[PDB]
RNA sequence: CGGAAGGGCACCACCAGGAGUGGAGCCUGCGGCGCGCUACACUGACGGAGCCAGCGAGACCUUGGCCGAGAGGUCUUGGGAAACUCCGUCGUGCUGGGGAUAGAGCAUUGUAAUUAUUGCUCUUCAACGAGGAAUUCCUAGUAAGCGCAAGUCAUCAGCUUGCGUUGAUUACGUCCCUGCCCUUUGUACACACCGC
């Protein structure tokens, strides 16, 4: 109602075309082995978009 | 038919097949015998070469392949009264 | 990083490759005996150089 | 299916 | 607008021009994605010519289609006259065990010619072989006119 | 020494030729400003695909090069490249824009990096020439990437085209306008500073490239 | 008629609606110097023309 | 074209085989005129590479 | 006058290819 | 023959022969606080009231 | 050595000239010089309100000089442009012929245009010898 | 007479009728210079064959040229071919026929199009 | 009222299925005009 | 008509259904494809041998063809009309393409170079021009009209120097080398050119 | 962030569009209809 | 009836590109489907200045003069399009790109204008922020863009048909896939090849 711009927005795909370029992309899997997020994203890059 | 042979070819057929009836029919010349006369004068040519006897008999092709010799005075003056020279080709 | 150059010998056509694909004799630019078939994507013709990364290996087919 | 050339190099 | 109405064919060496008008026009790409066109050479199947002008008609399309077909050409044209309106459709072909099955395949639509010229179309000025009369008394009525 | 004796009336013109005309007729520049010397391809396998060797003032020759199968190769770069500049709907078929924003760049290259904007275009074209492409072979289903090389004609119509649509995107939404960013980009690529776009769309193939050979 | 072409002419105030134009369209039509002709479309922005 | 199309390292191998073929004339005898054929076909193709080789197990092989 | 146009035969070669306001009038 | 003088929000070009307006820079959002040539007469700079 | 305005360029003529009849100042200009839009197919005023219209009469001197003798309806249509219906396509439209017999009045309240025989007006001989003057001066305006 | 030759540059829709003497060594585009061509970025275009060939025949050569038909692009085409056609008419028929071939070489040598007209004839596949 | 020209026949199944049922005629005995080769 | 040289009997003879009178020809360098050009029809006639009939008649050309000429290296055609043209042709490899030639005057002689990227014609006009093919572009021409020793006749009604007999050439032929021409037209002469220097070489009565 | 609310589901300008349509359709109604009984 | 081989062809295949549609508005052909038009701004907007064509010749089209910002009207006379190029202004803000709506005013046509017949002037300044699923089409004066002219028996008038201008990227190879087609008796004549 502010009219400043389209909010949800169907776009094209694929995603990965929608993605950053410096990126790291998981799936949580309920087998894949643990890890902690706070470690992780620490342990990331400092451009990284994950 | 057969019948075009042997009725229909003349003196006159041969006649109008000859060179100057060509350029009096197509009006390279006003005139016949003006004709003849650019013929003697040779500011004609028939295809490859140009021609200066007028008992010629033109094939079909170099009927639709005869002009005027290149940079003669005649094809000069028809460039000139159409005020189209172009004298890159001396024409 | 040393990169190596290698100049067209022979194209070879009528083989089954994908299409865009290409597949040409090359020559070692440097030594001119040794004769390697590689792979080329884009419109080229014979006896032109051309650039190269990884010599030892050589581009099979591609169905 | 292989490609003659191909079959004869391998073999 | 968008809408194939009008369509002319030439014969090169110096030979006449078919003027028609085009209208029912069912197209392929309309309908469906049926596929592709066999290709091969097709048979031609006439019908409703009578007249000389009807003659000159099957002439000049027998001879736009190509020469020499297979007697087991698959696909098969029609050129199906009424009331001076022919009308096409593609028909792929098979004989059953029995009898004959088709399938109507391609475009479909009512063309009519209103004018025929002796002349090439870049003449414009050429003798007309033979012109529709729309302003006559008997114009809804005259057949192969 | 030797010397030969060639001119014997100074010439005289009642129409007044100007003296940038009558240095231009001793040698030809581009834009009557940069000399066709000193552009030298800096690697080979590209040389005879660059074609700089014949003098020019403007890029408007009207020679079909649309033929053949290497007559773009033969065709003078600046003509490619002032055709690929004029690649958009609103932009099609402009070349005499197209020219003056040639111009524009070729001045502000030349005001930043002194040497020779035309240079700078050789070396960039050369520095972000592609090395290697991974096709998609469909494996029967098993779509994946493997790399091959590319012909240097394609290396230099991507080149050409990626610079384009690089400066394109740059100055599309942007106060800036296309002729100093593509100043700015042919710089960048000339550096291979890897800000440019054009570089690191190579970079990042030739990397896929090295992963999937 | 208010516009006439060459085999063409645009007549005005012979109908009340292009509906009566419709109702009437594709018709055979003549003329007082005796020449023939058809109504075929009727003009969109004004009513009877 | 698939005579053309093989590597030197194939290549050198036929020649091996040509060889062992050459041992066992009887089974020459049997297809000569083709594997003359393909052998001529071959070193014409390969000529320069070859000839720039060197290798005296080869030059005996083709002795 | 247009099929004389078509075939205007750009070749043809004739011989005759070789040739106040009161105050102004009575001075012309 | 040419000088520049900052101003309200523009940088005036003057000249020296006729000593009038050549060019007005006025692309700023505030009041530019330098204006200094280059070395070679081409580039100036024009530094600004937002930093 | 004798030049004309065939021989000089158009901007800088045009420009230069203005510039000379508004150092001038015997031109009077119109009352409504800064409301007239110059047209219709316009969507807004001349931005430099001081010198458009001594721009005009320059362009207008020039061509009729350029030409013989001119009406104000053909330089109408001469400085006519396109105008821009918005949503429907665009057609051509034409210019202020009020503004263009002003310009015309007061080029010949000068005396630089004048009357002309089979209608029009046309450059007069002191006219065309200062254009000749100027011409000079700005071709030798490089000191 | 005056030496004096006439020829033409032909473009797409563009004449351009030429008329070459010995003169002076102006060129009058229209009664304009040709430093007064329109685009004013193919003021170089039109200028290439003068340069190409050198100033001095032309400082002892007036030409008037008059153009009719066509957009600016064929417009200066067939300018500039009108002036390689003239020039190479006079440089015949008046001049050598030596130096004829090598200014004929030389054109032909830098672009052919200024000698000869570009057609491009439709083709079918 | 009157009209000037033939109206434009418009296609209904019974139309069509009459040309196809003489189509099935006329190729069950495969007689239909083909423009075949000039012998010589 | 194809002939034997070692059995010495003919081939073929090939022909048009119409029997057009085929002045030029020229022939593939291995060998499989013959084509023959003539006057009334100008249109390309090329036969297979072992078939012995015609694969097809290429067009393009409007007005007689003086010559057909093979580059055996690429063995790629040319075809020099009196339309003031040449016409390259490419026919293998799926590509059938074309590349036109404008010239000054009508081509009435052809020739091409024994390497196969030069091509020498000879005009009306007597300049004798050579093309590079691949650019299509002219290597450079050599002036005949002065350099020709035409004779008079005695039914003459001009003189020798004025007549217009034989200011060309109708016959080339390149040196094996590429760099001498020896050119025969109707004239009482012969001559030897030069291709370096662009230069003739000799004249013989 | 300034978050937002969409609108999903001027008077007289509506109510001018919703005529304006209803004007539209059922005039092109009519037209279509009465064409195909003229003919 | 089937399988196999070999060969050829395809912007309905492969490959490289381009351009749209589908997203907003408007027009128009179909019952919610389709064809076009205008926008989404900086290669842009605006203001001056410059100006380059072709197709078209059955109270009408007009050179010129008059005033009126304009729309316009008046008296006389005969039977040179836009895109483009330069300068300047604006500047990244649904901003001045966009003009949808509404009001007010002035003129012309028509009996009568009212529901603005029509044009003009000012004010009001919406949507559109480059278009998903997808879609199509194509290899040179091509796509595209620009504007001009005529409606000349079918059909067309916010439309058809001609005409000019400018003018490209990427292929021009391949059957690898998608198909589709041909052959699997050299028949024919040298030499060679092949040889169920």
């Amino acid at each position: 109602v502010n009219s400043e711009e389209k909010l949800l927005k169907v776009i094209k795909n694929p995603i990965t075309d929608h993605l950053p370029t410096k990126c790291r992309k998981v799936t949580l899997s309920f087998d894949a082995p643990v890890i902690r997020v706070q470690d992780y994203i620490e342990k990331l890059d400092d451009d990284e978009s994950i | 038919k057969i019948s075009d042979l042997e009725n229909k070819v003349t003196v006159s057929a041969i006649c109008r097949r000859r060179l100057p009836v060509i350029m009096h029919r197509l009006k390279m010349a006003e005139t016949i015998q003006d004709a003849v006369k650019f013929i003697e004068q040779g500011h004609v040519r028939v295809g490859p070469n140009l021609i200066n006897d007028p008992a010629y008999l033109v094939t079909r092709n170099m009927e639709d392949y005869v002009t005027w010799v290149d940079n003669s005075k005649i094809k000069k003056t028809l460039l000139r009264y159409r005020n189209q020279i172009d004298d890159f080709d001396f024409s | 990083t040393p990169v190596t150059l290698a100049k067209v010998i022979k194209v070879l056509g009528r083989t089954g490759s994908r299409g865009g694909v290409t597949q040409v004799r090359v020559e070692f630019l440097e030594d001119t005996s040794r004769t390697i078939v590689r792979n080329v994507k884009g419109p080229v013709r014979e006896n032109d150089i051309l650039v190269l990364m990884e010599s030892e290996r050589e581009a099979r087919r591609l169905r | 299916s292989l490609k003659a050339g191909e079959r004869l190099m391998e073999a | 607008r968008g809408v194939p109405t009008s369509l002319t064919i030439s014969h090169f060496p110096h030979g006449p021009t078919a003027q028609f008008s085009l209208h029912n026009v069912v197209m392929r790409h309309d309908i469906i994605n049926a596929g592709n066109q066999s290709e091969v050479n097709p048979h031609l199947i006439f019908d409703n010519f009578t007249t000389a002008l009807g003659k000159r008609v099957v002439c000049i399309l027998k001879h736009l289609f190509n020469a020499g077909p297979k007697k087991d050409s698959e696909r098969v044209i029609t050129f199906a006259n009424r009331g001076d309106f022919i009308s096409v459709r593609q028909h792929v072909y098979v004989r059953t065990r029995e009898g004959v099955e088709i399938a109507e395949v391609g475009p479909r639509f009512e063309m009519r010619l209103f004018e025929l010229r002796l002349g090439t179309l870049e003449n414009k000025d050429a003798d007309v072989e033979w012109q529709l009369r729309r302003f006559i008394r008997t114009a809804n009525k005259k057949d192969y006119l | 020494d030797f010397e030969v004796v060639e001119e014997f009336t100074p010439v005289v013109l009642a129409t007044p030729i100007p003296e940038e005309v009558q240095q231009a007729q001793t040698e030809i520049k581009l834009f009557n400003k940069w000399s066709f010397e000193e552009v030298e391809v800096k690697d080979a396998s590209l040389v005879d695909y660059v074609q700089v060797r014949q003098p020019i003032f403007v890029a408007h020759t009207a020679g079909r090069y649309a033929n053949k199968r290497f007559r773009k190769a033969q065709c003078p770069i600046i003509e490619r490249l002032t055709n690929s500049l004029m690649m958009n709907g609103r932009n099609n078929g402009k070349k005499l824009k197209a020219v003056r924003i040639i111009k524009h760049t070729l001045d502000i290259i030349n005001v930043l990096t002194d040497q020779n904007p035309i240079q700078v275009v050789v070396d960039a074209i050369t520095n972000t020439g592609p090395r290697e492409d991974t096709t998609r072979v469909g494996g029967g289903g098993a779509a994946r990437r493997q790399a091959v090389d590319v012909s240097p004609l394609r290396r230099v119509n991507q080149a050409i085209a990626l610079l384009t649509i690089g400066a394109r995107e740059a100055a599309f939404r942007n106060i800036k306008t296309i002729a100093e960013t593509l100043a700015e980009e042919l710089i960048n690529a000339a550096k291979g500073s890897s800000t440019s776009y054009a570089i690191k769309k190579k970079d990042e193939l030739e990397r896929v490239a090295k992963s999937n050979r | 008629p208010y516009k006439i072409f060459k085999n063409t002419a645009f007549i005005k105030d012979m109908f009340s609606s292009a509906m009566e134009v419709a109702r009437f369209e594709g018709a055979q039509i003549k003329t007082v110097s005796g020449i023939r002709g058809e109504i075929k479309r009727a003009l969109s922005k004004p009513e009877g023309h | 074209d698939a005579l053309m199309v093989m590597p030197f390292s194939y290549v050198l191998k036929f020649l091996k085989f040509i060889d062992t073929v050459m041992q066992n004339k009887t089974l020459l005898h049997s297809h000569l005129p083709l594997i003359c054929k393909n052998l001529f076909f071959i070193i014409k193709f390969n000529h320069k590479e070859l000839v720039s080789q060197k290798n005296e197990e080869l030059k005996l092989q083709i002795n | 006058l247009r099929e004389k146009a078509k075939e205007r035969n750009p070749d043809e070669y004739y011989h005759a290819m070789h040739s106040s306001m009161d105050q102004v009038k009575l001075l012309k | 023959h040419d000088f520049a003088v900052t101003s309200s929000t523009r940088v005036q070009i003057f000249s020296s022969r006729t000593r009038q307006v050549i060019k007005t820079f006025s692309r700023f959002k505030d009041v530019v606080y330098s204006a200094s040539f280059r070395s070679d007469g081409k580039l100036l700079c024009a530094g600004d009231a937002t930093g | 050595p004798g030049v004309s305005v065939r021989d000089v360029a158009a901007q800088d003529f045009i420009n230069a000239y203005a510039s000379f009849l508004q150092r001038q100042g015997k031109l009077e200009v119109p009352g409504y010089v800064d409301i007239v839009k110059t047209s219709s197919g316009n969507e807004m005023p001349p931005q430099d309100a001081e010198g458009w219209f001594y721009k005009r009469a320059a362009s207008v001197a020039r061509h009729i000089y350029m030409r013989k003798q001119v009406g104000v309806g053909k330089l109408n249509k001469l400085y006519g442009g396109a105008k821009s219906r918005g949503v429907r396509p665009y057609k051509h439209i034409d210019a202020s012929g009020s503004i263009n017999r002003k310009v015309l009045q007061a080029l010949e309240k000068i005396g630089i245009v004048e009357i002309s025989p089979k209608g029009g007006r046309r450059i007069s001989e002191n006219g065309q010898r200062d254009l000749d003057r100027i011409a000079a001066q700005t071709l030798e305006e490089d000191e | 007479a005056v030496p004096s030759v006439q020829t033409f540059g032909k473009k797409k829709s563009a004449t351009a009728v030429a008329h070459v003497k010995a003169g002076k060594g102006l060129i009058k585009v229209n009664g304009s210079p040709i430093t007064l061509v329109e685009p004013e970025i193919l003021r170089f275009k039109v200028y290439e064959p003068l340069l190409l060939v050198g100033l001095d025949k032309f400082s002892n050569i007036d030409i008037r040229v008059r153009v009719t038909g066509g957009g600016h692009v064929s417009q200066v085409y067939a300018i500039r071919q009108a002036i390689a056609k003239g020039l190479v008419a006079y440089h015949q028929k008046y001049v050598d026929e030596q130096s004829k071939n090598e200014l004929k070489k030389a054109f032909t040598s830098y672009d052919r199009t200024l000698l000869i007209a570009d057609s491009r004839r439709p083709e079918p596949k | 009222f009157d009209r000037t020209a033939k109206p434009v026949p418009v296609i209904t199944s019974e139309v069509t299925e009459s040309l196809e049922d003489m189509i099935r005629r006329r190729i069950q005995d495969s007689n239909f005009d083909d423009l075949q080769r000039r012998t010589l | 008509r194809a002939w034997d040289l070692i059995r010495y009997r003919n081939f073929r003879t090939f022909t048009g259904t119409e029997r057009i009178q085929f002045n030029c020809l020229a022939v593939d360098p291995s060998g499989e494809v013959v084509c023959a050009g003539s006057l009334d029809n100008f249109d390309i006639h090329v036969w297979s041998v072992q078939t012995g009939q015609l694969l097809d008649a290429l067009s393009g050309h409007e007005g007689p063809v003086s010559c057909l000429s093979f580059s055996q290296e690429n063995s790629v055609l040319a075809s020099a009309s009196w339309d003031k043209t040449i016409r390259i042709w490419s026919i293998f490899g799926r590509s059938q393409q074309v590349e036109p030639i404008e010239v000054y005057s009508d081509v009435l002689a052809l020739s091409m170079r024994p390497d196969g990227k030069e091509v020498a014609v000879s005009t009306l006009k007597g300049q004798i021009s050579i093309f590079n093919i691949e650019d299509a572009k002219q290597v450079g021409n050599i002036d005949c009209r002065k350099d020709i020793i035409s004779g008079r006749f005695n039914q003459d009604r001009f003189t020798a120097k004025n007549s217009e007999r034989s200011k060309f050439f109708t016959t080339i032929h390149y040196s094996f080398d590429g760099m001498a021409i020896v050119a025969g037209g109707n004239n009482n002469s012969i001559c030897l050119y030069d291709v370096p220097n662009e230069v003739l070489l000799k004249r013989f009565i | 962030i300034p978050t937002h609310a969409p609108k999903y589901e001027d008077r007289t300008r509506s109510e001018i569009n919703k005529m304006k349509a209803q004007l539209k359709k059922e005039r092109k109604f009519t037209m279509k209809e009465i064409r195909k009984d003229a003919k």
